[PDB]
């Protein structure tokens, strides 16, 4: 049972870091998104 | 006639400056070469261009010109038998006017205009005519072709050629307001084809595999989602599905997958034979192919290309199967073209209209009463191949939603070589209780028992499996050490299924009703036997296993005395031991 | 009347209008193309240079030199009157059915207006569903909002239909009672395919049920926005019918997955960073104004249930949307596999179901004084059952005791007698009665949770008068 | 063409990127040469152009460069390559200059390196058999000429000790197909990408030794070679190998050593560009990128020609859902996959029969290409190894004493089929000697447990025990 | 403000035996309680409100469901004060809250709750503080930092979460005030993952 | 610049027994250390700094503790070069980028670290060089990459990563100098995962 929770919590991490990672990405071209229209709309 | 100019090229992509006025949605040719493209976005008086060849060698200054129309697929005589790209190219004239490879800018009609068909006029001069009727009759590989007035014509019918020989062009009626209706006619893909009411599935599609055409069934007006990572099975499955499926016409829409399978496709159905008609296969089939090296931007075409002409045929009176090849790539494309347009994207990259764009894909499948008043139907089988095995991908997960059967693969049956390796736990059909009038009637008038029967006996062993990986398969009773034998011979006897087999490859319900009934004969014995005290480790020893598990490869004719026999043969060996 | 004309950007479901400085945010307009086609519209953002248009259906046809926009309502409202009962709707308001519009009585915005906390009362009478696992075990009070929990493949629109059918008010049950006491059945649906639609018109229109029902039928083609709208519409003419002509109204969700996918799509077509597993950050305050517009108000005799139906994604109840509609709701009705794959109907779970809400609808003065004890004693001893199975796979069965056995053979008689009822309707005394009989199984005295008075009162009758005639 | 274009007016360098203002006139996928104060010239393929500037993707590394003295000329409208019959027995870098010292080719032709996708029409179904030595490939995975065949390899496992063996066994048997006798060889064409000097020292060893440098043509970009000029190596090896077959009758066998490392190159350009990433940071049109390399491989209607593939590609962390082994199995045409586990025993080559994959073996095998009995072996060589290794899991959970004879016997089998089949050294197997040895381990276990295979063959070749062979 | 803030050394007696002997929380000091289904925390926190030392009891609800406020607020009401023998509600103040209302408001209610607390003490009485459902304000606190397009740390929260709920259980503390008496205010605060 | 790289075909006989027997490494080859903290990345790299028979070795504390160089200063001078009979001190050089020093100059320690390696073996002699830790490289090119506001690849590392890795490795190897001696390189790079 130890072994499970373990291998459970680090399946989380993973995914909870990939996920992070994501909506920074989406964050910085949002940014870049708005640059764009407030320059040009 | 909007004329612009290419400004920016990146990809697959053209933005063009200058085309004010232009529409959504509308194709338009880019460059000299008239590279076909179609519009996705207006901002000013700029065009965003996605354009279905490659784009390499193009220049900023080149004209692009917008044609005023959406996305259009000639509907008529002449498709069956042949094969076409994304765009609704044949591939036997590019072949013919071009080398072994695929070039830009090549101009086909979709039908041919040089050969002559058979004409049988149906309507009269000075009758009424509405969309849908049937003007007319033309043979076609053994199948009779009805000539229809598109979806959104009305009038009088003027003249009508005589009976004999023309081609498509050729006007054959012309109704009082001046309109010529000839052979054919346009529509445009994404709008689906008008019909006048859907009815409820009551029909089964026999897709000749016992395991999908007995646990999880498919109506004749279904759509079916067949999952599984690289190596599963789908593409096997599928053209079994082709090959043996009691459908009228196959449409085969090879949306972004390897190019080996439609040349398998070409040169392997014309040999076989229709399970029905008795002629060549390939007379009854449509390949709309497009490979996944073919541009990206022409897999949403292709697919909407193939649903398109399994409308049309629908609309015919035929029943008709539209095999998906795989949706995933289609998603794929989407997303590409998104990131080229720098959208917003929702969850792995997809665009958010994704879910919209599958179910109004989806929903275009179903039985219908057609404008003409005939019966028609149309049944989707879309395969998906998430990335890693993944059923929580974004497009699994949209295609859980509108799918009525669901056949989800398993990579470790994959890697056993136990074929088709359908997942039993994971898979459902909401098909099941509307088929049951169907099957009391045309397979027996026990079978959903049966069906059920079995279903029960695989459930119990998967909750024995439970115990069976905690304290060995060994340690437990008698009763259920039974449950779990019977539960291996219905996985290895019934379910398993070797496509390449010379017999085995179709089922029809006949063979699986008797296997069914061979199955839980013996299970009701052995379960007697065992209450009176006999050893399974002496059951599973009987001579009648043997026969019970051969009885997959016996012939379709020889069936009915097989099965009497080795009925007679389970009662003989059960009451032999007192 | 008025047309704006400047249209300057067009992209998926997207159109920006300039000089629109007079439209409303959150207003609905109409988009007239160049052959002369209507699309709807809501704008989403108004802005000093534009106004940007969330376009429904498509944008197949429009251009920026021949389509113009005007106004059609300042903010969102539906027609409402008595006479919607019978009827149909696309999720928008317009029917379906092919009779003609409805004159409405009052035009109500369809954003709920949150209910006064101070002006609520505890929920303390009880539906009769008609399914006995419901009725007993996790019974449905007047108030209360009881999610089913389903999966991939259960048939959650079956059960659906059936409440929908059976659901009554008990008036007799409680005191002197009334001779009627009003009630209806909004019915929601969101996202169901073509298949789905017409199961539940003709489930509807075979039994009569439709002379007290309101259903909203969205598609799973039709246009995102409009399964948006359509739960709020629906909890709108609920709590027109229940606050203002005393009606008791049961609102069926049929799929809050899909809504919860719709408004995930919406959420990232306006450019909005999602929140937690790719979710909408506002998931919960939005699943928040669907389900709370649920309950019953102080000095008005009406009342507003909810049963929300979703479908869990892969069987986690861990994902977001379970997750919230937990957090929010009281309880879950929760379908299982392997009931359903065993050839039960309703495969309904008692062990894993749960009603927060069952200690304040029951007992005397409504159903009878022995319903906790017996919901109780039923759960404990299904739960032994169960574990006893499990047992005997391992030990034999001749190897357990003689209370062991009758606990094997109580689960075995539960399983097909309680939960597996068919299309029957079982009314709250018979499935009371069916529950002491599977509990004279047991021997008495193993009765515990069980006052001595009521097992002598009820005990000892015999299986088969439900047998012999189910 | 003749005249020189030269666009100053440079604005931005940073990474693997280069913007232009004025090139209006620079065609999407050109080629140039970028010039800087010292003299030294570059490479440069257009990525994207518009009338506000273009941007260029530098080939080699950007140190040296200025936005004052540097200048962009163009080369080519399309990127091409001097394919010719004379190439045979050369080296060249990532980008085609040649490294062996001997002066450039007279080109006959000038192909375009991206090329064009095969008309399915003119497509055939690829029949042939190669024998390729190795008995869990011959007998379980088949390889059959025009097949692509991935070779899914590990962080230190022998994924290029298993391409040199496969390069110098390979032969076909038109012996046993029926066909005119004819002993034409294969040859290789080896695109390398970020090799290490090892592995490359490796392969140019094994090559020179079994003599295959006469008819070989060789592609490296070693690992201290810019790394976006991989985004171009697959391209001009592939153009080289359908040129040679489909316009000389040769069969080519196309070796990619670390499609990893084109990988990386290409989510190198696609992060610089802010392309919208798929998984793990990878671009979102890598299975298109990828499929226009490996679909470049197969049969032609009326041409004598084949071109096979061998990727190898290194999965990252032993891990089978990283994204590109998924995407190189969904455009692949199955796999063969080394396991860690074997290669930790001493098993040589450590290929695991379960994973692997060949989804052309059907067309290879049977009645007249190999022999009678091979479809049903391999079916039951699986079924029975992966009886074995379920077993073996759980014993190591119930303990040895508990199982049956059943059980123990498939144990045993499993691992003899480990130590005797798959292990075997650098040795030459025929397929006749592979079922053979099939056949030989297929004796272990009892007659009526043979359920895949038929009755005939049953009787025909059971019996023959393992100790014959071997002890 | 505060004079001084002092030491924990006299007792928040609870009238409960196991919570005033066992675990015994100070005067000023803090407590949490986790609340599952039917384990009767209704019961136990109005058992903290009637028989408390606190003079003056401010009960919190944050984001309760629907109906748990109906009864929250529909039960205190009839509640007996056991030294005045007058009804409770006489000394205490209620901040209701339910799902559906804003979202500024739920993030809000246990600092207006906890200032209204700090005031009671600030006279010289002995305030109990009662925030339940913290979690609930967790959440609330989550779709704030999420409208405004912040960066998750951990299950999504904000990563400022600690620093807010330090905030809150810190105003806790039995202190002179600035007038010179002496007051005190103790938090307990539920938890309910 | 070189002639021709060569086969490794002697042992870098590194004085550990595990090492040396089991898993060798070449004269001209490359090897990795990962390890997390606490299991011996640093005692290992000084063992094979002090017995290793390499000529000359080159020690390149990227990013590390001050006390290990510290240490390799105190000790070194007093203890014996194998060899040749010097202070062991004499035969090797260090590049001290402590952990607090400036985060940019861990990209430029290595480089110099690898070209002094380099410029030794054209001399003729063989080199060890021992690279610290190379995620503190990493770390450096990851606070670069963010300042240039690129995309991140995989854990915030920018995309090209494993280009520069390979070049730094990519530097090991036996050669024929331009000078017609032979002369090697070796590289131990420590990862801390
Ligand atoms: N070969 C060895 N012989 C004896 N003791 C050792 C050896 N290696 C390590 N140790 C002991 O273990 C401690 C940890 O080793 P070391 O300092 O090399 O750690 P490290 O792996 O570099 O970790 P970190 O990055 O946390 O400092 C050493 O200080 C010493 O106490
Ligand atoms: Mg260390």
């Amino acid at each position: 049972i130890p072994g499970i929770r373990a291998q459970i919590r680090f399946i989380q991490q993973v995914l909870e870091q990939r996920e992070r990672e994501d909506t920074f990405r989406l964050k910085r071209i949002k940014g870049k998104i708005e640059a764009r229209e407030a320059e040009e709309e | 006639m909007i004329q612009g100019v290419i400004q920016k090229i990146a990809g697959p992509a053209v933005i063009a400056k200058g085309m004010l006025g232009a529409r959504m949605y509308d194709i338009c040719k880019v460059g000299e070469e008239g590279l076909v493209g179609e519009i996705i976005r207006l901002d000013g008086d700029t065009a965003f261009v996605q354009v279905y060849e490659d784009t390499s060698g193009l220049k900023v200054g080149e004209p692009v010109v917008s044609t005023g129309l959406p996305l259009a697929v000639e509907l008529g005589p002449g498709m069956l038998n042949g094969i076409y790209d994304g765009i609704q190219r044949p591939l036997e004239r590019i072949r013919e006017k071009t080398g072994i490879y695929i070039t830009r800018g090549v101009v086909v009609h979709a039908l041919d205009r040089e050969k002559k068909w058979a004409w049988t006029p149906m309507v009269k001069p000075g009758d009424e005519v509405r969309g849908g009727m049937v003007l007319g009759t033309v043979p076609e590989f053994g199948f009779t072709h009805k000539i229809l007035v598109p979806p959104d014509v009305r009038g009088r019918v003027k003249e009508v050629k005589p009976a004999g020989e023309y081609t498509v062009e050729e006007p054959v009626v012309v109704l009082e307001d001046g309109t010529e209706l000839k052979m054919y006619h346009t529509w445009p893909v994404r709008r689906a084809r008008p019909v006048q009411r859907k009815l409820d599935p009551n029909t089964p599609f026999l897709t000749g595999m016992r395991i999908l055409d007995v646990l999880f069934p498919v109506a004749m007006g279904g759509t079916a989602a067949i999952p599984g990572p690289f190596g599963a099975g789908k593409s096997v499955t599928q053209q079994s599905l082709a090959k043996w499926s009691n459908a009228d016409v196959v449409v085969y829409v090879g949306c972004g997958e390897r190019g080996n399978e439609m040349t398998d496709v070409l040169v392997e159905f014309p040999e076989l034979t229709d399970p029905k008609t008795g002629g060549p296969l390939m007379h009854r089939t449509v390949l709309i192919a497009n490979t996944s090296n073919m541009p990206v931007a022409a897999r949403e075409a292709s697919i909407y290309v193939g649903v398109t002409i399994a409308e049309y045929f629908r609309d015919q009176g035929f029943s008709v199967a539209l095999m998906a090849d795989s949706t995933s790539r289609w998603a794929e494309a989407l997303r590409e073209i998104s990131s080229r347009l720098e959208e917003m994207p929702a969850e792995e990259g997809y665009p958010p209209y994704l879910a919209a764009r599958l179910a109004a894909f989806y929903e275009r499948a179903g039985k219908v009463i057609t404008l003409g008043g005939e019966e028609g139907a149309v049944t989707i089988v879309g395969a998906v191949s998430p990335p890693g095995g993944d059923m929580s991908e974004p497009v699994t997960q949209s295609t859980l939603r509108i799918v009525g059967a669901f056949w989800r693969l398993d990579a470790s049956l994959a890697f056993r070589r136990h074929f088709p390796a359908i997942n039993w736990n994971g898979s459902y059909s909401l098909f099941t209780s509307a088929l049951d009038p169907w099957y009391r009637e045309n397979v027996a008038e026990d079978y959903p028992e049966l069906r059920d029967a079995i279903s029960e006996l695989l459930q119990r062993e998967a909750g024995l499996q439970e115990i069976v990986q905690l304290v060995g398969p060994d340690a437990l009773q008698d009763a259920e050490r039974l449950v779990i034998e019977v539960g291996r011979i219905i996985r290895e006897d019934f379910l398993q299924q070797n496509a390449y087999h010379e017999v085995d490859a179709y089922c029809s319900m006949k063979k699986a009703y008797g296997i069914m009934k061979m199955i839980l004969a013996f299970y009701k014995e052995a379960e007697a036997a065992i209450k009176r005290g006999v050893s399974i480790d002496e059951i599973l020893q009987l001579p009648v296993l043997e026969r019970i598990g051969r009885a997959r490869y016996v012939s379709e004719e020889e069936f009915p005395a097989y099965f009497e026999e080795a009925m007679k043969e389970i009662q003989g060996a059960f009451k032999a031991l007192a | 009347k008025k047309e704006y004309t400047g249209i300057t950007y067009i992209s998926g479901p997207l159109l920006f209008v300039e000089n629109a400085k007079d439209l409303a945010y959150g207003a609905i307009v109409d988009i007239k193309d160049g052959t002369g086609r209507v699309r709807g519209g809501q704008v989403i953002e108004v802005s000093e240079e534009y106004a940007v248009i969330q376009v429904f259906e498509e944008t197949t046809g429009l251009d920026l030199a021949t389509t113009s926009v005007s106004l059609v309502e300042d903010v969102a409202r539906l027609g409402v009157s008595k006479e919607m009962l019978g009827r149909r709707f696309n999720g928008i308001g317009k029917p379906i059915d092919g009779l003609p519009p409805i004159t409405p009585e009052k035009r109500l915005p369809i954003t709920g207006l949150p209910l006064n906390p101070v002006a609520r009362r505890k929920p303390e009478q009880f539906i009769q569903t008609g399914i006995s696992t419901i009725d007993v075990m996790n019974t449905l009070v007047r108030g209360q909002k009881l999610p089913i929990f389903s999966g991939s493949g259960l048939p959650a629109n079956e059960i659906a239909a059936q409440i929908a059918r059976q659901a009554t008010v008990r008036p007799d049950l409680s005191g002197e009672g009334e001779k009627e006491e009003p009630f209806a059945v909004v019915f929601a649906a969101m996202g169901i395919t073509q298949r789905e639609l017409s199961y539940f018109i003709q489930e509807f229109e075979r039994t009569g049920a439709l002379s007290r029902s309101v259903l909203f039928l969205n598609k799973a083609d039709d246009p995102t926005i409009e399964r948006i709208l359509t739960p709020r519409m629906a909890l709108t003419v609920a709590e027109y019918l229940a606050f203002e002509h005393d009606y008791h109204v049961l609102v069926i969700l049929t799929d809050m997955t899909n809504y919860c996918e719709a408004l995930r799509e919406i959420g990232a077509a306006r450019e909005e960073i999602p929140g937690r597993r790719g979710y909408p950050g506002y998931m919960y305050t939005d699943l928040a104004t669907i389900y709370e517009r649920a309950g019953v108000v102080e000095g008005k005799k009406g009342s507003v249930t909810q049963i929300p139906i979703l479908s869990m994604p892969d069987d986690d109840r861990t994902h977001p949307i379970p997750d919230l509609t937990g957090y929010i709701t009281e309880g879950q009705i929760q379908l299982s596999r392997e009931l359903h794959r065993k050839g039960i109907y309703p495969p309904i779970d008692p062990l894993p179901s749960l009603s927060r809400l069952m200690n304040n609808g029951v007992g005397k003065g409504k159903t009878r004084e022995d319903h906790k004890q017996v919901s109780d004693q039923l759960y404990s001893a299904y739960a032994n059952g169960v574990d006893i199975r499990k047992l005997v796979a391992i030990i034999g069965e001749d190897a357990l005791t003689e209370n062991d056995r009758r606990y094997l053979q109580f689960a075995d008689a539960f399983e097909r007698f309680f939960i597996n009822q068919g299309q029957q309707n079982r009314s709250i005394e018979e499935s009371l009665q069916i529950a002491w009989a599977l509990l004279s199984m047991l021997p008495q005295g193993e009765l515990k949770r069980i006052s001595k008075d009521h097992i002598g009162k009820y005990y000892g009758q015999k299986l088969e008068e439900i047998w012999g005639a189910p």
